């Protein structure tokens, strides 16, 4: 039972070896495309044949993907999350995809003064709000401009513009400073730590598009991000349901909210 | 030992045939409801019983023909009679033989506008009519009682008829017909078979309806009250027909230490007797046909429903009990309406009330499916007398049928009842207030069970108390749980396999083995494998020593029942039906014969060895199949492998090694505390195989 | 009976068809007739007998989805993309990719279940529209009255070909225009690898398999690149190799159909 | 494991519910003058040792309409066929349709040119208007009693029929001429018996030849005859024997789980 | 799997970029009539040793405002709070809700009584207005001193507050009548310290009961007074004995995201 400092284990490679709750997010429109209010009792009592307690399977609604992405929700011990595919929003869904399926660590920030700088790839900028405006201008090692008058807040170069989400990036090794209106939205630096796998996210319609690391050299379609084809919601529902194990099996219990973790990093 | 839950198990099952019985007179008719208008769908019957003269039914076509329904009494003889048919008024001849049936007539018009006539000859003591509308003919009873049939007409729109009646119909469905006969030509059937037995508005869709226990101790007080159907008969008020008690609604309020509970009862009487007053047969006399009072024989029930944190956990009940204090009924005077003389006063009447038994209840008022509790009353007489004055009617007790209410608005009863709701708390808090995957989830549990208990188990055998004596159950199904079980049982493979065994040994009262006998009808490897899984069912002759292998299942099922919580009691019988047979198919059996033993397995095994030294011996299978007919049979949990490898890898003595060919459990036990590996493999390997 | 299929077996260490589905468009396009000739003398000048080689023509893919007809041993068919086809586009795909066995169901009467994962309910037709209401022990309607029809939950409308799943376990009773479609149960059994499926356009939108966590991409679904449908005819004849040494023959249908009925 | 690779078989010399599909012709029909007579039958078949609700009905319009393209969707099968003293040739060729496999491989009029192999080979023509013409051909693809330009000169070998089988002499090529928006013509090779089906037939007189071969007539067990006036004597005669029927027959080979790469259709 | 905690760990007995926050009430900052206050602090933190960019500063309104939705960013919290001579009970939850480490439960009191387990499960409602009313109840579901439907009865514990813990004795379950409209209540359990924040207050008298116990009030190294005239003076003994607020906390606590307490479901 000693927490904190890791024990190296031991075991054996002969011997034979070897309740929860369920969420799910779904958007309005399917909501809107159903048209039957005691749908939420009908799910309910197909989950419990398919073994799962009764009155325990939560529901979670959002208007749209970007509002939704707004401060979004962990509280559940198996994230399924559906996105409908847009053909002009997808920076915002691999924007959301990186934010829910990655376990982030990260410091707070006060730019109106302050100077910030980045060491390493894992190190990047998230500002979550209602109204972001990103502005980033570099500076030289004596503190002087470079492609910016650094005395003023207008010679810079937007990064991002009319989004509630924004992932950036810059070069490891210089200086920044940094100008948005905090008022409608705030930021922070991060670190991104390792793979969270308490969220699955399932994509309709579309192809496969998703990117989960900055990283250009890799583009890995893991198994947490599925694609189905859809014309009625009740179908996709229907499907959901009927491979509710395989979901399970794929995923797992989030390892930090295990007691095991207690002193690394609390869920 | 521990196998005889089995041999039990097919034993009292013939006792199912007994509830059977009961169940195929629990094996239901809907209604009554308001006169009003509807279509009830094809295959549907209309089951009519009407009470007061006048126009019963008829079906509105509008362009096809006209039906009439016309109800007659008795006591009237060739005479003309005034009926308001479709509204318009028409006469009718009526003559009648009968002084104690009334009679059914049906009219007839060929249009909507047609002549009239009188046809369809229906006599009848309940005063029942059937119709049916199906297969693009129209039904309608006709024939004398209690035995007839159903006169067929062929007219178009038949899915369209809508027919309004004018008095209480059932709707029953087709599968029914010996049903509805049964409730049509033996007279009115009780009103608690009825589902919605408050006359009140009509629905076509009324449904009758880890854990922690959950206590409420509370109090009621209840008011209710009774009602009359009174019937003047024909001619000219001179006599009645019927003065008959009727289900009754009461609603109302009360104050319970603040709280102002609506309380909704509905009274009704079962097994009611029927005095009969006999007039002269002059057709001017006072004469009654039945008079309804209670007695000692019958009962009255009331159905109970308020809003209550009670009331609002009593869709699982764990236990129910009623402490309810008696009440006293007294009943009032009762003038009848006479045109001409002095007019018979019923006097006196009264009983008492005392509660004998509680259940559920469905009830409805407007369109509100309820859960209520039924009431349960057993009837007393007493001391005031009850007579009929101006007749020659006395010395009679019980309580009549004409004014139980006795001016009074309500009949209070106070008392208490307790009962006991099972809620899903699937934690030690969050408690509602309000109201497959198993076979992998069975399948895998059977990995972790201990092995000395489980040879202890095997050692005490069961019972069918002690099977079901560990598992919580619901007092309202737990009426019938071993029945079901049993029922299912007495369906199973080993029920076939035990019956074809029988069947062949009695025919063969009319191979391999030394003669012709039962059990005697890689060649040798199927043979002898044959004569195993035929010698399987030995288990069920008695005729074995020591332990056996249904005993190790039992024992694992039962060990498994209690651990697992994802089983339903719908469930056991499915659960044990495919337990019992599909267990432990790899068997193997021996037999003794002048210090040699033989041995063979299901799965194509067969050896031979002797008791000195465990020396290989070989196979001889006539001498098998003559000395397994009728000789010992020991199930074989240790068999030859296990057997070698001990007596070489294990110094044993000679009583150990003869107790294991007779599977004695104190040597195998103490083998077992040992923790010796070869007997540890062979207890787990037998275990894991125990699965679905 | 058994030359060695699932039983023991001891090792050691020309005139078969090639049919070929092609839309309209391609023609229309062309604008000849002519080009048969010149596709059946460059298969000979490649190596395949001449006649040996058939060709079908298919109005619309949804035209096409009904009740397919296989017209040859080896098979090799083409679709084009569309913005709001894909549902259809992948579910005839699996269909005619997959080994299928169908029991007739008698679906205006009687009630219905399936038994497995392996199971899936397969309707075609001019006009489909399915709506089905979930059942219980009670035999009374969850979300949803026995009786009444319209208020049921929708499931497909008006489309040509439906493959869905439910709930596998509890029974479901299910209405349709029986008069305008067709409903059969129907379990998939294993791969039918005697046809693949080319993509002309779009971004590998194919899944062959119900379950969303595996979505593979075998070898027998591909894509290549169009403008002008003799550039697509010409690199799939030239290429013929790789595709014949693709798939196998022994796959052969007993009988001229899609898939086999109540065996 | 795989199927397919027969292995040699070696047994032994020392040893000891399904669907059940019936057509008939609808002059039956109206002779029959009953509606519940589905469920008398289905009870007698009840009796008689079948599940109830295990025996389904059909019915053709017309032996005309029977033809066009005759399905079979049954594990066993007994299709009963009005004799005309005029339709013999669609007798035959119904009977031997229905009667043995058929391995087909579609087939074109307008690039190609056809031709046969084997006497094991057949020609199969069937739709709503079928009239097929046809024309041999020489080394040097020249004229021999038709010219390929032409199509007037051809030779009628069925016209109208609903049904129409033919072969040509094998070792030379032939060209066709038929309506494809009416008729559809395969090119077939003959597998061999398909044992899961019967045919029983009412009056006529052993017209039925299965096969093309002159000098063999062979006479199956499968094909029974009976003698006939009215329907329900038939009808009665026919459920009464359904053990001697469903020994003559058996499964169908090709739909039992032997079927992996069996050159199943 | 579990970092190992199983396999003991033995030693010997003879063997030989960071965060740093900054919370302050609004009207101290108003006192302190300065805009470049900060900067200041900057450059005595970098004269003290840490880098630039490691101390943040952060504005709460007030002890009211604050305790809704509390926040914890940086590895290390040494938050400044007022004293007032009526806010000791706000004052002492706010600490314990803040100084050691929670489990909760969502609740939802429109469905489900609740209860209590052990003498280690406390109420937590959080909210800009909450009003909290408790009915017990016997052993048979029946309202003792209160009536179980009537909302006017009810005996109050909490009203117009931002932070209320809450707690009643265990054994008997409850029934919750709170104005869920801004309001939101939840069920933890502790789990023990928590050694990532540290509490200094200016004034008061030493009185901050951190613990939910009658009988004893341990006092820790973590929670510490000091007297104040003018704030600057308070912030320059703050930043002038860092070291020793370092040396008592320790950063290997932080949590994931900022939540004083861990949500679950």
């Amino acid at each position: 039972q000693n927490y904190g400092i890791n024990l190296p284990i031991t075991g054996s490679m002969d011997i034979a070896y070897a309740t929860s709750t369920l969420c799910l997010y779904y958007p309005t429109e399917a909501a809107t495309e159903i048209n039957d209010n005691s749908w939420k009792d009908t799910l309910s009592q197909l989950f419990l044949t398919k073994g799962w307690p009764t009155g325990s399977v939560y529901f979670k609604e959002y208007t749209n993907i970007a509002s939704f992405s707004v401060d979004p929700q962990l509280y559940c011990d198996y994230n399924v999350v559906l996105m409908k595919y847009d053909a002009t929003l997808q920076l915002d869904m691999s924007e959301l995809a990186d934010l829910i399926l990655n376990e982030w660590l990260c410091n707070p920030m006060d730019i109106t003064l302050y100077y910030y700088q980045q060491t390493d790839e894992a190190n990047k900028w998230i500002s979550m709000g209602s109204s972001c405006t990103i502005k980033v201008c570099p500076l030289n090692t004596q503190t002087l401009g470079i492609g910016c008058l650094t005395t003023d807040a207008t010679t810079f170069e937007e990064v991002a513009t009319a989004e509630k989400l924004v992932i950036t990036d810059v070069v490891d090794g210089v200086n920044h400073k940094l100008d948005v209106t905090t008022a409608t939205c705030t930021i922070r630096n991060c670190k991104k730590l390792g793979p969270r796998e308490n969220v699955a996210v399932i994509q309709v319609g579309g192809s496969d598009i998703l990117d989960i690391t900055a990283d250009p050299t890799t583009a890995p379609q893991t198994e947490r991000m599925m694609r189905i084809n859809w014309k009625k919601w009740w179908q996709v529902f229907y499907t959901v349901v009927d491979y509710v194990d395989q979901i399970i099996q794929v995923m797992s219990k989030r390892s930090r909210s295990l007691n095991s973790a207690a002193f690394y990093y609390r869920v | 030992m521990a196998s005889l839950i089995y041999r039990q198990l097919l034993t009292n099952s013939y006792t199912v045939d007994l509830s059977d019985e009961i169940q195929e007179i629990g094996s239901l008719l809907d209604g009554p409801y308001q006169p009003t208008t509807f279509n009830p769908p094809v295959d549907y019957w209309m089951l009519l019983a009407p009470t007061t003269p006048g126009v019963i039914v008829e079906g509105t076509n509008n362009t096809d023909r006209w039906l009439a329904t016309i109800l007659i009494e008795p006591n009237v003889q060739s005479e003309n009679r005034t009926y308001t048919i479709f509204g318009i008024q028409e006469q009718l001849t009526v003559s009648n033989t009968s002084q104690d049936q009334w009679k059914f007539i049906d009219v007839v018009k060929t249009t909507a506008n047609g002549s009239i006539g009188q046809y369809g000859p229906l006599l009848s003591s309940p005063k029942l009519y059937a119709v049916m509308k199906h297969n693009e003919k129209l039904y309608t009873y006709e024939g004398q009682t209690p035995n007839a049939t159903t006169a067929h007409y062929s007219t178009t729109n038949y899915d369209s008829v809508n027919m309004t009646a004018f008095c209480d119909f059932y709707i029953i469905p087709r599968s029914e017909e010996s049903k509805c006969t049964e409730y049509i030509n033996n007279g009115l059937p009780p009103i608690q078979n009825t589902r919605n037995v408050v006359p009140l508005s009509l629905t076509a869709r009324d449904v009758i309806h880890l854990w922690k226990e959950m206590q409420y101790n509370r109090d009621i007080t209840i008011r209710f009250k009774f009602a009359n159907t009174i019937i003047k008969s024909g001619g000219l008020g001179y006599k009645w027909s019927e003065i008959s008690f009727k289900p009754a609604n009461y609603q109302y309020t009360y104050t319970r230490d603040g709280e102002e509970v609506t309380a909704h009862t509905t009274c009704s009487v079962n097994g009611m007797n029927d005095f009969s007053f006999n007039g002269g047969y002059l057709p001017t006399d006072f004469v009654v046909s039945k008079f309804e009072v209670i007695k000692e024989n019958s009962y009255v029930y009331i159905d109970y429903w308020d809003d209550s944190q009670a009331f609002r956990n009593v869709v699982y009940v764990r236990s129910l009990a009623a402490n309810l204090n008696s009440v006293m009924c007294t009943g009032g005077s009762y003038n009848f309406s006479l045109p001409v003389g002095q007019w018979p006063v019923l006097t006196g009447g009264a009983v008492s009330l005392h509660s004998a038994g509680v259940t559920l209840s469905t009830q409805f008022t407007d369109f509100v499916s309820l859960n209520s509790l039924r009431f349960r009353f057993r009837l007393a007489v007493e001391e005031p007398h009850f007579k009929l004055t101006r007749t020659r009617l006395d010395r009679l007790y019980g309580l009549p049928a004409a004014d139980p209410n006795n001016g009074k608005e309500y009949y209070e009863i106070a008392g208490r009842f307790s009962l006991i709701s099972l809620v899903p708390s699937n934690d030690d808090y969050q408690t509602p207030i309000a109201n497959g995957e198993l076979r992998e989830e069975f399948n895998a549990l059977s990995q972790e069970i201990a092995m000395s208990q489980l040879i202890d188990l095997a050692l005490l055998p069961l019972d069918m108390f002690s099977m079901f004596s560990g598992i919580k159950s619901t007092i309202d199904a737990a009426k019938s749980m071993a029945t079901n079980v049993m029922k299912k049982f007495k369906k199973s493979g080993l029920a076939n396999s035990v019956s074809t065994l029988t069947d062949s040994l009695s025919d063969a009262a009319s191979s391999i083995g030394s003669s012709a006998s039962a059990w005697t009808d890689s060649s040798v490897s199927t043979q002898t494998s044959t004569i195993s899984r035929r010698l399987r069912l030995k288990e069920m002759a008695t005729q074995t020593e020591g332990m056996n292998f249904d005993d190790i299942s039992a024992a694992v099922l039962k060990t498994k029942i209690d651990k697992s919580t994802q089983i339903s009691p719908n469930t056991i019988p499915d659960i044990v039906t495919e337990a019992s047979e599909k267990f432990i198919p790899n068997r193997a059996y021996r037999v003794i014969n002048n210090d040699d033993v033989f041995e063979a397995g299901i799965d194509g095994k067969f050896f031979a060895y002797k008791v000195d030294t465990f020396e290989e011996i070989p196979f001889d299978v006539q001498k098998f199949a003559d000395l397994v007919t009728d000789s010992p049979v020991i199930s074989a949990i240790i068999d030859f492998k296990t057997l070698k490898n001990l007596n070489d890898n294990y110094g044993i003595s000679r009583q150990q090694a003869f107790n294991l060919l007779r599977s004695d459990p104190r040597v195998l036990r103490e083998f077992i505390n040992q923790d010796n590996p070869i007997i540890r493999n062979r207890i787990e390997q037998l275990i894991m195989q125990c699965r679905l």
